This record gives structure tokens, sequence and C-alpha cells, in this order.
RNA sequence: GCUCGCCGGAAGACCAAGGGUUCCUGUCCAACGUUAAUCGGGGCAGGGUGAGUCGACCCCUAAGGCGAGGCCGAAAGGCGUAGUCGAUGGGAAACAGGUUAAUAUUCCUGUACUUGGUGUUACUGCGAAGGGGGGACGGAGAAGGCUAUGUUGGCCGGGCGACGGUUGUCCCGGUUUAAGCGUGUAGGCUGGUUUUCCAGGCAAAUCCGGAAAAUCAAGGCUGAGGCGUGAUGACGAGGCACUACGGUGCUGAAGCAACAAAUGCCCUGCUUCCAGGAAAAGCCUCUAAGCAUCAGGUAACAUCAAAUCGUACCCCAAACCGACACAGGUGGUCAGGUAGAGAAUACCAAGGCGCUUGAGAGAACUCGGGUGAAGGAACUAGGCAAAAUGGUGCCGUAACUUCGGGAGAAGGCACGCUGAUAUGUAGGUGAGGUCCCUCGCGGAUGGAGCUGAAAUCAGUCGAAGAUACCAGCUGGCUGCAACUGUUUAUUAAAAACACAGCACUGUGCAAACACGAAAGUGGACGUAUACGGUGUGACGCCUGCCCGGUGCCGGAAGGUUAAU
RNA sequence: AGGACCGAACCGACUAAUGUUGAAAAAUUAGCGGAUGACUUGUGGCUGGGGGUGAAAGGCCAAUCAAACCGGGAGAUAGCU
């Protein structure tokens, strides 16, 4: 659910939060967690690579399990968990053997759903079974690139993918993006879509909420000077440039894929 | 006793302020020039 | 047990002082000044040995040398290593 | 005012010290330069 | 030595960093001290820094550094595995009194505590580089119980007082006591016990986890404080005795209660909200291989060991950083009385200082202030500066608006002291005594005693009762920017930058892009509700026309065209 | 609850005066803004010269910045003084 905080203070004016009653309260579960320092934007040379980020909140990494590998066995959902490394929420799911794993939850997930894997496992959402045993049509998430590589597509809040066609040896997936690409028979996916969609109905209220967030202010062009941006200088509001990237590359328009290992895959391009 | 002397004049022979004389002296120079084109 | 030529070049002369004598008198202690390197240990085996008393403990400390002038030329004196070495009831040196 | 040399000695160590000086070849040519031209005080250990 | 003055949330005290003998005593005034100098942080000599418990060393790791092999690179070299190092973090234990001119959790007195080695006695399963638990920990808010600590009364000791009174509801001082041991509380957490089974915890496991029952409704964990012991000990106002007249030996009464109360403890808790909140070792269990009448482990007693290094002194400053004995800068800890909401402010307590030139004169002029006739911004670029407002409660408060605000809008009334209500109110706290149980650090009761606002009525004094310090000037029209923020350290704090919001564009993951000859890394342990770039900059109404030029995207027919 | 309100520590620097061979190579004095957050601070580390970093001034990078400092080519060159 959202809601609309009143405005008391001129920074809580425009801030709406996503809720969530269903989330778990408590800590989360001790032995799936590990350390995940903060880069700063900043690799092992120490320059920064990616800028605007940096500060924000500590987190701690949760490990998720996007193999979803164990096969046949029954599980049932404990609860429901933020997760701060995604946009998405993640249900700690306790199987029928005893030992605990995160998933990443879709949407009609709750507490006491049965989750089961395999060429055995019903046409339910949440369960994870081969491409080749799914319906064409159905809402899918959690998509593998390569087989036993761990879920790599549709991860995020409110995403899907839809199987077009099945060829038998490749299955063409629609992705959230609008692009038609070849993915390989075998490859495991989950059904149904991911439980997070109004993600992105949510709006941060001020600065804060993006520094806090981990992102930092993000200098346009034009107030720059020649020495740094190919935008800058003027004597007051002056661009007579093409837009162009820090570094000198064009953008609003120029494409820059160039990979040509994965375009045998690649069915037809998003527009 | 006195080497200081001779340390202590060097101080203001690499100087960049230039709104002061020699580093140091205070003036209205600024104004001067900036009246003077 | 420690060997005779180490436990012998340890103790290197008594110090006197006005806190000596009060230390001497009214805690039945004695000051004296030992090698840099040597250790607890070593002085309490030596004071039993060369001086035949009851030795009970024994407090180190290392006074840094003072730095002096001669003349104009400046220079800084030896640090050596302070012990302070109590005994029960039994003296005659 | 605060200014610029503020001391500490483990920062001092780590940064000009003489094992700093060893563990790179061109602090190995500042040392052979302190001993070329005889510096007492050759490093800034002490 | 007697006064006067200043600080007293410091200009007092203790430290860390930093300094490196400035610490203490004796001795001298060459130079240093912005003056004299007998003095000194100056010169010379001597002395002074005592640790199983304080800190370092040591075990463990964060950010990161190095990096056997490995990969890559003209060379030098770069990244990086297993490892290794790296506190600002986690790990065992000491407190009270006394002593020096200078040392104190170090020395002495008294009372303690912890960890290993070894021996003896008694029992019997020990045993990892592995598994699990624990270490393990976000912000804000709210009390409750306490304590430090302060006030008052009682008690003890002392005094009848320079000038009216003062044997009294009078004046002054003290009324202190730790660690540790035992008791177990105010609280907070968790249902407990037993049995059976299991695709998991790489193998294994009695341990963790999971699934079935039976049985009981209670145990367990954590926990401030108080209490008794420690402690018929120490300290104690003072007195006695010698006085190197500085002090030094001897002796020593009362040593309680009530109230108030922390930012300190319970509390690493409780409640609540998203921004969802270190690692590893020590520690507790589980076994594996092996050991298996051993090796070991466990409980009691005895004995040994706890090394090495720093311990002075300054540390908001004359001793560190500022070339100076410099109006500056410098992180942590303690924090009393009165008024006061308060760590503000004013005066004070303990404590420390009067700032390394003084003595006169009482010109102009300059600096810092006080007052002022009459006018009250006429000065000036400009109310710059100065002046004025200031607190609490109550009444009352407009346009506009995103309904929150505006707004402390504006504008008024009361404020001291004394008595009565009420020989101090409401309230808080609360003993004796009574009753009842598990039978205690208990439950109901009961009001002694202590504390104590707030208001009304009545009277009084002054020119003035928020009388001192402290402590909003207000309103109307309007440009710009939504706003909180950030910026040219050192002439520009803004209309500048940022910002949430919006739009375009790129990118399907070995992503785009960036750093790198490369390896590799960030992006991201993220996956199009994500990430990067560009532009605009809340919100409301909207964002019209033009693709000829440039750029970008799509196209391949034809013309031109490289090496070959 | 609040990038809430008033106001100390703390952070900063809007106005004026003094100072400007200063007490001080940017301060003092009277006022002033923020003061639970995009806050502030101690300790250590990381990023380096056509490079870093930058809520963007061409600012900061050891009182030095439209290309730091030190040494070297170097006795650069100077139709100029």
């Amino acid at each position: 659910a959202v809601v609309k905080c009143k405005p008391t203070s001129p920074g809580r004016r425009h801030v709406v939060k996503v809720v969530n009653p269903e989330l778990h309260k408590g800590k989360p579960f001790a032995p799936l967690l590990e350390k995940n320092s903060k880069s700063g934007g900043r690799n092992n040379n120490g320059r920064i690579t990616t800028r605007h980020i940096g500060g924000g909140h500590k987190q701690a990494y949760r490990i998720v399990d996007f193999k979803r590998n164990k096969d046949g066995i029954p599980a049932v959902v404990e609860r429901l968990e933020y997760d701060p490394n995604r946009s998405a929420n993640i249900a700690l799911v306790l199987y029928k053997d005893g030992e605990r794993r995160y998933i990443l939850a879709p949407k009609g997930l709750k507490a006491g759903d049965q989750i089961q894997s395999g060429v055995d496992a019903a046409i339910k959402p949440g369960n994870t079974l081969p491409m080749r045993n799914i319906p064409v049509g159905s809402t899918v998430h959690n998509v593998e690139m390569k087989p036993g590589k761990g879920g790599q597509l549709a991860r995020s809040a409110g995403t899907y993918v839809q199987i077009v066609a099945r060829d038998g040896a490749y299955v063409t997936l629609r992705l959230r993006s609008g692009e038609m690409r070849k993915v390989e028979a075998d490859c495991r996916a989950t059904l149904g879509e991911v439980g997070n969609a109004e993600h992105m109905l949510r709006v941060l209220g001020k600065a804060g909420a993006a520094r806090w967030r981990g992102v930092r202010p993000t200098v346009r062009g034009t107030a720059m000077n020649p020495v740094d941006h190919p935008h800058g200088g003027g004597e007051g509001r002056n661009f007579g440039k093409h837009p162009v990237t820090p570094w000198g590359v064009q953008t609003k328009g120029k494409k820059t894929r160039s990979n040509k290992r994965t375009d045998k895959f690649i069915v037809r391009r998003r527009s | 006793m006195d080497i200081n002397w001779r340390h202590n004049q060097s101080t203001f022979y690499h100087f960049t302020s230039d709104h002061r004389i020699s580093g140091w002296k205070e003036t209205n120079a600024m104004y001067v020039a900036l009246n003077s084109q | 047990m420690i060997r005779e030529e180490r436990l012998l070049k340890v103790l290197r002369a008594p110090h006197v002082s006005e806190k000596a004598s009060t230390a001497m008198e009214k805690s039945n202690t004695i000051v004296l000044k030992v090698a840099k390197d040597a250790t607890k240990a070593e002085i309490k085996a030596a004071v039993q040995k060369l001086f035949e008393v009851e030795v009970e403990v024994v407090n180190t400390l290392v006074v840094k040398g003072k730095v002096k002038r001669h003349g104009q030329r400046i220079g800084r004196r030896s640090d050596w290593k302070k012990a302070y070495v109590t005994l029960k009831e039994g003296q005659n040196l | 005012m605060k200014r610029t040399f503020q001391p500490s000695v483990l920062k001092r160590n780590r940064s000009h010290g003489f094992r700093a000086r060893m563990a790179t070849k061109n602090g190995r040519q500042v040392l052979a330069r302190r001993r070329a031209k005889g510096r007492a005080r050759l490093t800034v250990s002490k």
C-alpha cells in the first residue's frame, strides 16, 4: 500500500512511502548474512569509475538462492523480509528436511505457502522448473541465461518474462524491456511475477532520501567548466553543442552495443 | 645565535598573494589599478 | 637456572640517595643500577647468590639519560636500568 | 588557525620511514642518495 | 602574611596525540625573559618515572597494504589466491587508607581477584584447519526503579561574640568508608520436561535444524540497586607531646534519617520507524581421523610462574601546531551552592590566577562605552551603525493557502512582598501500628514525618514587581529561488550549485560506461520498477509550429573509393 | 514523527568597528545562521600532476594551483632592459 504523509514539514510534503505490514519486523536469519562493504564507486586502482555513488546506510548482504537447484523437496515459506540490496522482497523458506533458504518472493507468496521444484512441481507461482516444462505464454521470472548459472533475468520488483514460442532447443522470451531473444531450453525459471510491483510508486520526498540510499549529487554538464566537461562556460547558460558524455561520446540517441557474441540470440531488438 | 635571521628572510621569496605587495604588505593597489583602466 | 657468567655481568653498582637511604632503613629494600638488558629473574638470582640474602621480589625501570652540553657541544648520557630489590629480615652489608 | 603540520609519528613512519623506503625501488634510490651525499640522519625513523 | 579583584561547564582537575627532562632540590645572573631580577619552563650539579590486575606487548580480525605459487606487462613492474600484517573495535583479573621535595590502582598497611605449568586425590571417554551457538552490536521516543550527588533535620565537637540584640525556632565544622564475598530484589527475555524419527548442517555427530507424540504448567536465562560481611579496621573535627618552627610523633566524639535527583546504571532493554542496522578470535557444545586398561578431560587441595616495554612533567597550553614565553588552532573524561527550564546567564564553593614594563599628567586627536534639551531619518548610495523589543500564563488574532500553516500574526491584562484560605493548599514521598500468606528485599492497610507548586481574597512599598545579567522589533507591496542544505580556506553565501520531481536517450549481463598497453576492478555480488549519460528543477495550468542546416537513428538500389 | 520550531556545546562566517611595519601571513569585539541531520568529529587508510577530487568556484591537492613540489636537460632561449 501507498500512503501520503501530511505536509507538517516542507520536506514531508511530497513523500509517498510504500508500507507493507506483511513484511517481517524482527531481525533477519543469522547464518544467511555476510559482509558487503561499501565501494564508493572506486575500483582497485582507487579512482572513481562510476560516479554519484557514496554514503548511505550500512547494508548487510543476504545470500539469495537464485539457482533453486534443491530439486523435488517441498518447502514452506516462513516469512517475508526486507532485502536492502534488491528492489524486491525476499522470502525465508523452510524445506521439508529442515534447512532454510532465502528465495525471491513472487506476488501471491505469503507465510504458509508451499514451494516445490523440479519436473514434479505443480504449475503455481513460486515453483521453479526447466523452461521446456513451462507452458507457453505464462508469467515467468528469475530466468537463467545458461543452465545451472542461477537466475539472472526479471529479478527486480514488478518484473516478468513472457514465453512467446518454444522451438524445443531454444525458447523465445519477450523480456521486460520489450526485447525478443532466444534462450536455450533447459534453463530453470520460476512461475509468476515478483511481488513488489508498487515499488515504482514511491517518491523520495527530499534530498536526504536519495542521499541515505547511497546516491550522491549529480552535477549537470552545462554548470561545469570546459576543462572538466565538454559542456561548460558561456557567460551564462550557453550550450551550443551536441549533448555528449563527460568523456566525449555522443549521448541522446547513439547506439553503443558492439557485443557481436550474443547477436545470434537476439531475435529482434527493443523499440 | 642569529642563523634564524638568515632564514627568516626566506619567507616571501616564493609568495603568490597578488592582493598584497611582496606577499605581506597590504595596500589599496587593487582599487588603484581597477580605476586606472 | 642461569649460568654464572651472565648472573655476574648483571649487577653493576649500588645507587646512593636519600630516597635510597629511606628505602634501605624503613622498607628494607635496596636500589642498585643493573645491566641494560637484565631481567627480574637474573637480577633476583644474583642477589641471592653474591649477596647471600633472602630476596623476595624485584622492581625494575630504566632511566633515560639526561641531555647535557659540554662547552658548546651537545650530548646525551648513557641510559641505565634501575632496580629495586627487597629482602626479608636479614642484612649486614 | 589549524596549520598544515599536525604531527603523528604513526603516519610519519608509515609514509617516509625506512621500511617504507625499502619497500620500493624508488625509495632505494632515495636511500642511496642519502648515503652518496652522506647525511647523518639519513632517514626520518628517529 | 593581611586585604582588593578575575575565572569557576574554567582562565579548575585528569588524560590521549604531541613534546622529550620542561619534574624536585641546591646553586649563578654571562646571554634568553620585549624593564629591573635575588626570580624562571634560563646556565651547572645532584636526585626523581618501581605494575600478574593501568596501557602497550600478545590472540583475533574491519577499511586497506604486502603477497609463495598464478595471470599480465619492452624492462622496471601491475593485479591477485592460499597466507601475512594492519585498531580507531572484541578478549583474564585491584580496591580503600598512608607515604616522598619529586612515584602511585606500581611503594607500604589491610582485604581481594584472574590465567597458565606441575604434583596429588576421585571419576571416566578424549579428540579438528570441520559443524552449530555465542561473540553480534541502526536511529528516535517514553517512562519506572535506582545511584552518584545535593538540601534539611537529628547527633557530636566548638562559640556567647569589637557597634543596638543574641542560651536561642542562635552561629561554625563534621556526620566518611571501596574492591571482593553471600543474599537475592525493581525489572526484561523465554513455556518447560521426556521420548521417537529425518533427502539438511560438504563426511560424521548425542550438538544445530526439521517432523511426530506424551506429560506438566512451572522452570530457566539475564538483571541495576539495597542489604550483611569486608570494617569492634581506616578516616575524623579537634586535643596531647616534641618542635630541624616548616611541621613532626601520640590520641581521637558523633559518624543517622528524610527529601530531591542526574545526560550515570538496569538499558547490547522496552516501544516505534525505515534508510533495515561489521568481521573474526577467545568462550560453549558436536563429532571425524586417530587415541583407546594410555593419551587426555573433569572436580578438590598443594605448589610455581604472570616475562618485556611506558609510568616524571605540560597537555585548550609559556612545554603540542602557529619562526616568538604569540589575543589563534587542538580529541576525550569529572562537573557542587543560590536564582534560573537549562551544560544559558549573574554571584559564588574546591581550585587557579591578577595576564614580564611601571610612575604621573588629566591637551588636541584616535579607540571602547554612558547620558542628553527640542526635532525624530531631515544624514546617507542605502535606517550602515546606534537606539528599541525580549520571560511565563491568559484573552485575542486578518488577507492568502498545498489546509500543515501564516502565527509568538498583530494587540492587551497580571507578575514584588506580607497574612488568610491552608498555624503551607492540591499533589508527591512515606514509617510506626494492624491484618494475611508462599512466610520475604512480600501483599492490603494506615497515616506520623518530609517535600510542595498553583490560584483567590486582603494589605503594604516604590517612579518602576519579566525591576540586575539573560532575553523576538513589527506590519504592508513586490522580483528571484520551491524549501533544509553546498560553494570561490584568505575581498563574492547569492538569483549561483545541489535537491526531490519530470522527460529523453543508452544498456539483455562477460551489459552500457569508466580505470587500466594487459591481467583485473568498479558498475554489482545489482538484472530494464535496474544502472549510466544529458537537460529541466517542488506543486497547479501547460509545454504550440518547423527535420531546410548540423547531429543521431534506420536503408540498401545506384555513383565514388583503401590495402590487396 | 519531522532534511520540524526557539536556543547552549559544536559547526560555520552575513554586517559593522578595530587591526592592517597587526596580538594574528584572515584575527578580535558586538551582533549572526544551522544546531537529530544532505549533521559534526577523533583514529587509520584510499585516490597524484594534464592526474586526483569537486552539492561546480577552474575551487582544493602541505600558508604554493588556468596544471603542485624537488632534482635534472639547463649556463633553455631572450631581435628586450
